[PDB]
């Protein structure tokens, strides 16, 4: 509890503000050593690829009820991912340190991969999207460097995996990103609409034009762009309102 | 049986209730000397 | 997620019993402590190693019924609990039982209950012929017994052995010695030791031994290096020989059979007397010296060693020659020493306990106990005070006002210092003798609730009654009250 | 460096770490800097570096295996070291991991040195040097305790336990450490047991937590007559309880029972205490001269002898208790000087001093007490306003010392200002009467020191004004006539005005016509004792009084004619009107329905219906019209009264109104209706919604209420049919609401059965409801087990009952397998674009079911949060919105689309409750413990729809058994099938039936033992609550 | 403290009532109802039970403590068993050597709290023999049991195993359970023998509280 108000507040020395962030990457690695893998990673994986190529994984694991595997404590879930978001959200932070900023970038990265890893597991049957929704909302540009950076490693890891942009986006956590996004576009906090807006700028500037899909979601898109142009009154900064009126202009034709 | 137990009592304290009783009370036991 | 008929149904299938010699999670866990806190306990079997505390079921019913918890539960006026009503239940099981139990007694149906038999006096004082040649019946048959058993276990052990030989090679094989030939000449002129013990097999005999019911490893069917690792020697040149044929020539004595010491003809099934097998049980016990308290050991760091009181001056009061005494019983004498000497002269903690009072208690001002006049009292009753001994701060102001208070009690015959009186002359102020100053409250407050009833009596004794002519309904009054509305 | 030093010096072993820290260091710097981090330090040193710490496209892989493999080896210095070098900056760090570390490592101490441990700890506790860590708020005492509290069998003496807690702000733990030894020890225990108990006592009353005080002296207590008194004091009245303390004291000195020190040392105290409460002051003032005491202030001269007279008595008593000072001696030593200020003795920079003096005393106090404001911090409170307005008082001196000669009204302006500040400035009414008399004898003797500088009129009549004020409040405590009877004496003030002394004369007369004196000797004597002089008012209400006297008896004529000229006297006056209206009313129900009094009693209640709490009156007025009438002579009195109705109070019985619509008295509610409509339109609408020739008039009213306010009725129409349509249940919804209804009649069927329930068969309707469920429910696991059930025609109940039980739990799974979490802009788009569709304010549903009096303040929605939150629920899946508010705070709301068929009787019962709720806050005794009947907030949307207030974190008794099963792992319907069991075995056919109770309760004893321990919530909220506050 | 008289004058009167019956009963016969110890039973200790309140009373609870090896003593070791005397043969060894014997622990069948003796390691006679000294065994605690076209008989494995399970039964190192319970004796089964015992306990329970 206080290990996070030493690393936002920049009053004490920058020796305690590394040792917190020390003991927040150490917590955090804990938690990540905890849900591992099977070892067989190489084989297990392709035989994965092609059950969901057959697309059929998703039916089986039910039985004829269709929860089949048990879980204790719900309300002690809820607070230990609640306890995962705020401790990557302090990751993301740590990155504007100049000391940090090396061991935090590598971290960042290694996260991310096994986060995309874990999701594919589990659709072979999250919470990485908050913390990037919050890194892509902070005010200092170092943060937002960073979070755009690790977008564009998290897209560059599912077409590594899947091999190729059209068989990517059919099953990969790029739809759950997307439907996040206009989510968070929806919400009452001025700071995540500004994080939404901006995510969506990149997803429909930078990359690697899947038409398709977004004229697909085109009317989605619009609706959330039209009420976060709503609800921004206008004693606000006018940002987000400029962000998406370019967004909306540009959008609209580029795909029609 | 230390919780739910009380000692005993007799009723005699119907004549000492009244202010009368009081002072002769308090006068035979200011002179128990 | 077992089906609601599978549950009513497991729990009629009986439970899995765990015998009263079997580890049951609760034991020393092995030796897993010292050596040294540890002591062997060799029992016969007849005898258990552990007993419940128990008291005769007669004393309960008795203690019980002096005087029933059910008369009390009618009758009570603190809040209940279900737990006075489980021993209310209990009890009353205590009392039907024994009931029961005395009724089957008057019946003379009851097993634990037989006459006195008779014995005869002249066997049990000397041993015929036939008590030795039966004592060598149980001694011989014992052996041949577990002779048999430890022949067969032999005889598989070295048919196994064999058979490992046939299998994995030369390799069991003894590692052979060189042979020392002699010439023609030396035939012209011509465990394996020490007092070995070896045991027995447990009974199973033939059939069910190839199975080789082991531990771990074959069992050990010879022990002659008698050393036990110095450990078990003791115990094993110590245990009693078992079924002796002669008692070393003491006297003659007779052994007799189980049933015959009893006086008891054990009728019933519980009364079965012990089978006598004469067998000693193992057992490890914690040793009742290491439970014992012990001085505290350990190794010190840089210091810390003999770093080792002082009784500092609590704050003093300022100057002052206005104070009254407080006047300290024996009672409070003995305690105030006892805690000084305890509570490490922490002169808060001491006032604190001193003038612990439960119910809104008003202090009275001979009685009140500050830390001040806990080290007045203190230096008073000590006799052997140095001014100049004291070292802390404070101590400077204290003993101003030290000398200040001699000064005025010497002076002024007014006593300042607090003064100690027995039991015997109690003094106005204290609890003691609180009931007279209170009484008279009491009777002052009898007088006033008396002036309050007598006075309300008389007048409330008065009577009077009115016409009701020309009463006006309700009605005509909201007209009226309209009217001067709408005229306003 | 230093801590590698002393570290690696000392033994590697935890447990002689922890003897060195505890028995060796001497902390020369006398804890300023808590040393508590070099102790942990210390502690720390002893663990081992080698990563124990666990809890409880080639290329690509190779890489995160490479990543995993350095996010692996995670050495306990990566973790430690970072929260050595973080516990320097804030001590909340240092407190926390001490709590943590430090009964692991007194469990590492084997049984051989605990008492030497205990020994060193003890001492190690009594040293002085920590009096000067009282301040630290995480000082070293506090996390010491707590850490001791944690680790179990560790028993310190009770005295120092209570010291330790009392002057270092470790209330709470001391209070665990006495709680845990008081109970649960052996008989041999019974010293150590009392002097935790008292300890606990000590701290108890230290908090001014005199309800649990109570209970354990009347749970300790041995004598009866203790238990009595202590009780009848707790409920409130003070002279039984008086009576109670004098009866044990006389039998106790008279001998007549056993004689022990011990609670006779409470009796005596508690009978000073009820005394003063009971203001005995003139009594308790020879006591106290004769023992000697510290209340001599308290009562000679704070509330009898004048402190500007025979200043020299009081200032020796001062001077001799000012020892140890505390506030309440301060607030004497600062009246003191300020009296003598008015003498101009002292001068005012001194009382200024002493003022400042006593102030910085109470901050000192204040800070204490715990941080949460308890009961205790009320006496505190009292004191600040003491202080405050003590220096206001001494400016009234000083301007009042230069009185300008006969130019009074110079300085009268601000006299005045100064009187009416101080008028509107008194403590509830729910506070002690202790703090009230304190208050109006300083104003007292306040306003006595103005008149005696004062000698077109300038008099105190501030003194009457007061006395009346105590008076009442002394009424509203239900205190006996002593204090009343003290208080209108002091009323009719010596030497008073003329208007005054009539008044008070007039109050005097009141008081016993309120006795049996004078309601015995007639109307002559209670109303007219000269008590009428130029107050018509207090003529009127005392001709009540002695009406309401006389109906009292069977004096039916005599309390009309004194109703009738109490209303006469003043017909404006609302009391009169009430009483003659309740008065007609009970002639009505004792006289039977031959005389039509409800003419009359309808008509008094409309006219005294003008007035807060008048809902008793519409009420009556409602129940009176419901009953008979043949020609309507109650409707038309009721239309014929011109009086004013109030539309506001209405708008509680608007159930109950709009369903007498339906019967006889629709002439007489659809005006009220109508006019209740008009003016406050949403309290209405929803209701008249709900509620849709009977129905004509609600259509009637309904196009009333489109006509007026369009816009309005527009939008709540909108929202309700788009919380109607939008939200709905899914077929697994249904199918797991008949899954549970048929269990539920399974269930019943197996256990309400007189049978031994030995597979007995079911009838015909089970396999109807099972050939129903399984033809209407969707192909799964329930379907089957329905089907399955349906196959037998006539199965045993058990296995219908566990087909039902296994059919129910897939469908729970099932439900529960769907996320809670959702959005509400996919389910609804209406709902999340509501607030900027909106045209005008709208409250939240319910708020008009409070007993609030005015529509200004309510709160306004602002906005539908966009997260839906869906749950799982005792009937079936629920969905819960979450309504925003204007203020800015969040009114979380739970729809439920299946609703009852029974929830107007649950809406009426809850009105009922709210009402009672509402004159249970006001009480003096049921307020002053802040009692309140936590109803929930209920609206029904339409027929169908229902929304009460379900804020989160409600978790069922039902749910906390479903957590211990799961986390034991045990069946949720093991104790069913152990019931069941036992009971068909227990009927075994070979011999006759044994007793039903019996072998049912030993079942439940069995069940208590092994099943279901005894100890389950307590200790699930031992692990949910980690911090013993 | 007249109640400290009050409680010590109800144990004199309580031990001289248990005084006054055992010399009208033991001259002429043998009673055995006042010994606490004299008919030894050696109970069972499942783990089954956890709560632990009130351990005599949840006669269903108390039922899963079945009697094993029911024994009688002499009464001079039934007098041995009452103080704090060791038993007559025992043999209390500490390193390697002998010392006072111990008396035995004492246990709360009820409290869960750690106890200071454990299970019986090992039993062990020490007999001369024709061949030497022997040191038989038996095992303390007893095995599993059993760990191993119309059918010829010699083929059939279900037959030889009934032949080796009937050989094997009677003369084993440690006897079968064969607990001695009222339920075979009754006709019916166990379950409902201490169901209805407790219900008839309890119902004489019951009517006692009501007779006062």
């Amino acid at each position: 509890s206080a290990a996070f108000s030493l690393l936002t507040d920049p009053r004490p020395r920058i020796h305690y503000r590394i040792n917190s962030f020390k003991y927040i990457s150490g917590i955090f690695q804990l938690f990540l050593g905890a849900t591992q893998l099977p070892d067989d990673y190489a084989n297990r994986l392709k035989e994965s690829m092609d059950i969901i190529l057959e697309d059929t994984i998703a039916p089986d694991e039910p039985l004829n009820k269709l929860h089949h595997f048990p879980v204790k404590d719900i309300a002690k879930y809820d607070s230990q991912m609640e306890l995962l978001v705020k401790l990557l959200e302090s990751i993301f932070y740590a990155v504007s340190l100049q000391e940090v900023r090396e061991e935090s970038k590598a971290l960042i990265r290694g996260t991310c991969n096994h986060f995309i890893l874990l999701y594919f597991n589990k659709m072979v049957i999250n919470c990485i999207f908050d913390a990037i929704i919050y890194a892509l909302s902070s005010d200092n540009s170092a943060v937002r460097s960073m979070g755009l950076e690790s977008v564009q490693l998290i897209y560059d890891s599912c077409v590594e995996l899947f091999g190729n942009i059209d068989c990517a986006l059919k099953f990969a956590p790029l739809n759950v990103m997307c439907s996040k996004f206009i989510h968070c576009c929806f919400e009452e906090p001025y700071h995540k609409k500004l994080a939404g807006c901006i995510g969506l700028e990149m997803m429909l500037n930078s990359l690697d034009i899947p038409m398709k899909y977004f004229n697909a979601r085109q009317l989605e898109i619009i609706r959330a762009l039209f009420y976060v142009l709503r609800d921004t009154a206008p004693e606000l900064p006018c940002e987000v309102t400029n962000t998406a009126k370019r967004l909306i202009l540009n959008s609209l034709k580029e795909w029609n | 049986l230390r919780l739910l137990d009380s000692p005993q009592s007799t009723g005699s304290i119907s004549q000492y209730l009244t202010s009368q009783g009081l002072t002769q009370l308090y006068n035979t036991l200011m002179s128990a000397d | 997620a077992p089906t609601l008929s599978s549950l009513i149904r497991k729990y009629a299938q009986d439970e899995v019993p765990i015998r009263p010699d079997d580890p049951t999670d609760r034991d020393l866990n092995f030796e897993l402590l010292d050596r040294n806190k540890t002591i062997i306990q060799a029992l016969p079997e007849i005898y258990p190693h552990k007993i419940a505390d128990s008291a005769s079921l007669t004393e309960l019913y008795y203690l019980t019924q002096t005087f029933p918890l059910a008369k009390l539960l009618p009758r009570s006026h603190k809040s209940l609990t279900t737990d006075a009503y489980e021993s209310a239940l209990l009890e009353g099981k205590i009392a039907v039982l024994y009931s029961r139990i005395e009724e089957l007694k008057r019946q003379r149906k009851w097993s634990l209950r037989q006459p006195k038999r008779f014995i005869d006096p002249f066997t049990r004082e000397s041993p015929t012929h036939w008590d030795h040649l039966l004592a060598e019946m149980k001694w011989l048959s014992v052996d041949i017994m577990e002779e048999r058993k430890f022949k067969a276990a032999s005889c598989v052990q070295l048919a196994q052995a064999v058979s490992d030989y046939w299998t994995y090679g030369k390799i069991v094989c003894i590692q052979r010695k060189p042979l020392i030939f002699l010439t023609d000449e030396e035939i012209k002129e011509r465990n394996p030791k020490d007092e070995i013990i070896p045991p027995a097999l447990p009974t199973y005999s033939m059939g069910d031994y190839k199975r080789l019911n082991q531990n771990a490893e074959p069992f050990k069917l010879h022990i002659g290096l008698d050393d036990f690792k110095k450990e078990d020697l003791v115990l094993v040149e110590k245990l009693p020989l078992s079924f002796i044929f002669d008692d070393n020539l003491s006297d003659s004595k007779k052994k007799l059979s189980e049933y015959e010491k009893a006086p008891i003809a054990a009728i019933s099934t519980l009364l079965a007397p012990p089978e006598d097998d004469e067998w000693y049980k193992i057992v490890i016990r914690r040793d009742p010296a290491s439970e014992l308290s012990a001085s505290l050991d350990y190794q010190k760091g840089l210091f810390g060693a003999s770093s080792q009181l002082k009784p500092p001056k609590p704050p003093p009061i300022k100057n002052l020659e206005l104070r009254t005494p407080t006047i300290w019983l024996p009672q409070d004498d003995k305690l105030l020493i006892r805690y000084v000497a305890e509570y490490a002269f922490n002169w808060d903690i001491i006032s604190a306990h001193l003038s612990a009072r439960p119910a809104r208690a008003y202090v009275a001002n001979i009685e009140r106990r500050t830390p001040w006049q806990c080290f007045e009292r203190y230096i008073q009753l000590n006799d052997k005070f140095q001014f100049t001994d004291m070292r802390g701060q404070y101590a400077q102001s204290a003993q101003a006002w030290l000398e200040a208070a001699h000064k005025t009690q010497s002076t002024t015959k007014r006593r300042i210092s607090p003064l100690g009186v027995g039991i015997e002359s109690i003094q106005r102020g204290h609890r003691r003798l609180r009931w007279g100053s209170m009484l008279d409250a009491m009777r002052k407050c009898m007088r006033r609730r008396e002036n309050i009833n007598r006075s309300s009596q008389v007048e409330r004794k008065h009577t009077s009654d009115d016409k009701r002519t020309n009463v006006p309904t309700p009605e005509e009054l909201s007209r009226l009250k309209y009217d001067r509305d709408k005229a306003i | 460096k230093l801590m590698s030093i002393l570290s690696d010096s000392l033994e590697l072993d935890i447990d002689k770490r922890l003897f060195y820290i505890i028995k060796d260091q001497n902390w020369e710097y006398l804890s300023d800097y808590p040393w508590l981090n070099q102790a942990l330090q210390l502690l720390y040193g002893s663990f081992h570096l080698d990563s124990p710490i666990r809890l409880s496209i080639i290329d690509f892989v190779a890489k995160h295996n490479e990543f995993l493999d350095s996010v692996r080896s995670l050495t306990a210095g990566d973790i430690l070291n970072p929260l050595i070098d973080i516990s320097y900056q804030s001590a909340e760090t240092i407190h926390n991991a001490w709590v943590v570390v430090f009964p692991v490592a007194y469990s590492a101490i084997e049984s051989r040195y605990e008492l030497e441990f205990t020994r060193a700890l003890v001492k190690l506790l009594f040293k002085d040097y920590h009096i000067r860590q009282q301040d630290a708020r995480p000082n070293v005492i506090k996390s010491l305790l707590d850490g001791v509290g944690k680790c179990p069998g560790l028993h310190l003496p009770p005295h120092l336990v209570k010291y330790l807690g009392s002057n270092y702000n470790a209330w709470y733990g001391a209070i665990k450490l006495l709680e845990e030894l008081s109970e649960g020890q052996g008989i041999d225990n019974q010293k150590i047991s009392d002097a935790n108990q008292d300890a606990l006592l000590e701290v108890y009353m230290s908090l001014q937590e005199d309800d649990m005080f109570y209970g354990t002296w009347r749970r300790r207590a041995k004598y009866f007559e203790t238990n009595a008194a202590l009780s009848y004091e707790q409920i409130g009245i003070w002279d039984k309880a008086l009576q109670l303390y004098e009866a044990a004291q006389i039998k106790a000195r008279s001998g007549v029972f056993p004689f022990g020190e011990s609670e006779y040392s409470l009796w005596e105290d508690h009978w000073i205490y009820c005394a003063e409460k009971l203001q005995h002051w003139e009594i308790l003032t020879e006591l106290a001269k004769h023992e000697g005491f510290t209340d001599l202030l308290l009562e000679c001269g704070w509330r009898g002898a004048d402190w500007i007279a025979d200043r020299e008595p009081l200032e020796q008593s001062v001077k001799t208790v000012m020892d140890i000072p505390t506030p309440r001696r301060q607030i004497f030593q600062t009246f003191l000087a300020l009296q003598g200020f008015s003498q101009q003795k002292d001068t005012l920079q001194d009382v200024s001093r002493l003022c400042d003096e006593g102030i910085q005393l109470t901050l000192r106090k204040w800070n204490a007490l715990p941080q949460r404001v308890t009961r205790a911090h009320i006496g505190l409170l009292h004191t600040f306003q003491q202080y405050v307005e003590l220096m206001e008082a001494s400016q009234v001196y000083s301007s009042l010392v230069t009185t300008n000669a006969q130019n009074l009204d110079v300085k009268s302006q601000e006299l005045k200002r100064v009187l009416q500040a101080w008028r509107e400035r008194l403590p509830n009414v729910w506070d002690d009467i202790n703090i009230w008399n304190d208050l109006v004898t300083w104003r007292q003797h306040v306003f006595g020191v103005i008149n005696r500088v004062y000698m077109a009129y300038r008099g105190y009549h501030e003194m009457a004004w007061v006395i009346n004020r105590f008076a009442h409040v002394a009424r509203k405590h239900e205190m006996p006539e002593v204090c009343i009877n003290q208080l209108t004496k002091i009323y009719t003030l010596p030497n008073i005005e003329i208007q005054e002394a009539f008044l008070k004369l007039r109050e005097q007369a009141k008081c016993h016509y309120q006795n049996s004196s004078e309601l015995n000797t007639g109307l002559d004597v209670i109303s007219n004792t000269n008590l009428v002089y130029f107050a018509t008012q207090q003529k009127a209400e005392f001709f009540t009084l002695k009406g309401m006297f006389l109906a009292k008896l069977n004096a039916k004529d005599e309390a009309n004619q004194a109703f009738a000229t109490a209303v006469q006297i003043d017909l404006n006056l609302p009391k009169a009107w009430a009483e003659w209206g309740f008065f007609n009313d009970r002639r009505f129900k004792e006289n039977p329905e031959e005389i039509f009094h409800a003419k009359n009693a309808i008509s008094c209640y409309l006219q005294a219906a003008g007035l807060g709490k008048t809902r008793k009156l519409l009420c009556r007025i409602l129940w009176l019209i419901s009953l008979d009438d043949a020609a309507g002579s109650l409707a038309k009195t009721f239309e014929d009264h011109h009086g004013e109705s109030p539309v506001w109070y209405w708008i509680t019985f608007v159930p109950q109104l709009l369903t007498s619509l339906s019967h006889k008295e629709a002439k007489i509610v659809r005006h009220i209706l109508i006019q209740i409509a008009k003016s406050y339109p949403q309290s209405l609408h929803f209701q008249l919604r709900t509620t849709k020739q009977p129905w004509q008039d609600v259509e009637e009213i309904m196009g009333i209420l489109k006509t007026a306010y369009p816009l309005l009725a527009l939008s709540l129409e909108s929202l309700v049919d788009q919380l109607n349509q939008r939200f709905k249940c899914n077929a697994d919804e249904d199918a797991y609401r008949l899954v549970i209804v048929l269990y539920n009649d399974g269930v019943q069927q197996m256990n309400r059965v007189a049978n031994p329930r030995e597979e007995v068969k079911l009838p015909a309707a089970t396999e109807a409801s099972i050939s129903r469920f399984a033809d209407s429910v969707l192909p799964k696991n329930i379907r089957e087990v329905f089907e399955q059930d349906i196959i037998a025609c006539n199965p045993n109940l058990e296995t219908y009952i566990s087909k039902l039980r296994k059919w129910r739990d897939c469908l729970e799974e099932k439900l529960d397998r769907s996320y809670g979490k959702a959005d509400l802009e996919r389910v609804s788009l209406h709902l999340s674009l509501f607030h900027h569709q909106k045209f005008e304010d709208i409250e939240i549903p319910g708020q008009y079911l409070l007993h609030k009096d005015n529509n200004n303040h309510f709160i306004k929605i602002e906005r539908f949060l966009p997260t839906l939150d869906l749950v799982r629920g005792s009937n079936g899946c629920y969905k819960r919105m979450t309504i925003r508010g204007n203020d800015g705070s969040l009114h979380p709301f739970a729809v439920q689309f299946p609703a009852a068929r029974h929830c107007r009787r649950e809406e009426r019962i809850f009105q009922l409750f709210r009402i009672f709720d509402d004159a249970l806050s006001r009480k003096v005794q049921s307020r002053r413990r802040n009692i309140s009947l936590t109803l929930p907030i209920a609206v029904p949307l339409s027929p169908h729809i229902r929304i009460l207030n379900d804020d989160k974190r409600y978790t069922t008794l039902m749910g906390i058994y479903e957590e211990f099963c799961r986390r034991k792992g045990q069946s949720r319907d093991e104790p069913f099938a152990y019931t069941i069991q036992k009971l068909r075995a227990a009927f075994d056919p070979r011999l006759p039936k044994p007793d039903i109770v019996s072998v049912r309760a030993e079942v439940l004893a069995s069940i208590q033992s092994t099943l279901v321990p005894s100890t389950l919530l307590k200790d699930y909220y031992t692990e949910k609550f980690s911090n013993y506050e | 403290s007249t109640v400290l008289n009050e409680k010590d004058e109800a144990i004199n009167r309580a031990v001289a009532e248990k005084l006054r019956q055992r010399k009208e009963s033991d001259r002429g016969w043998v009673n055995l109802t006042d010994d606490p110890f004299n008919p030894f039973l050696q109970f069972t200790n499942p783990d089954s039970i956890l709560e632990k309140g009130h351990f005599p009373y949840s006669s269903i609870a108390a039922a899963l403590f079945e009697v094993d090896q029911s024994n009688y003593f002499d009464p001079e070791i039934t007098q041995l068993i009452k103080d704090k005397k060791p038993l007559p043969r025992t043999l209390c060894f500490k390193d390697n050597a002998l010392t006072t014997p111990l008396p035995p622990s004492i246990y709360e069948v009820a409290s869960n709290n750690k106890l200071d003796v454990t299970a019986p390691i090992c039993k062990v006679r020490k007999r001369m023999g024709r061949r030497g000294l022997w040191i038989d065994r038996k095992m303390t605690v007893d095995e599993p049991l059993d760990e191993f076209q119309g059918m010829n008989v010699y083929d059939s494995v279900d037959d030889a195993n009934s032949r080796l399970r009937s050989r094997f039964s009677f003369d084993r190192d440690v006897p079968l359970f064969n607990p001695v319970d009222p339920s075979e004796l009754n006709q019916i089964s166990s379950q409902t023998q201490s169901i209805r015992f407790g219900c008839m306990l309890l119902t004489k329970a019951y009517e006692q509280v009501h007779q006062a």
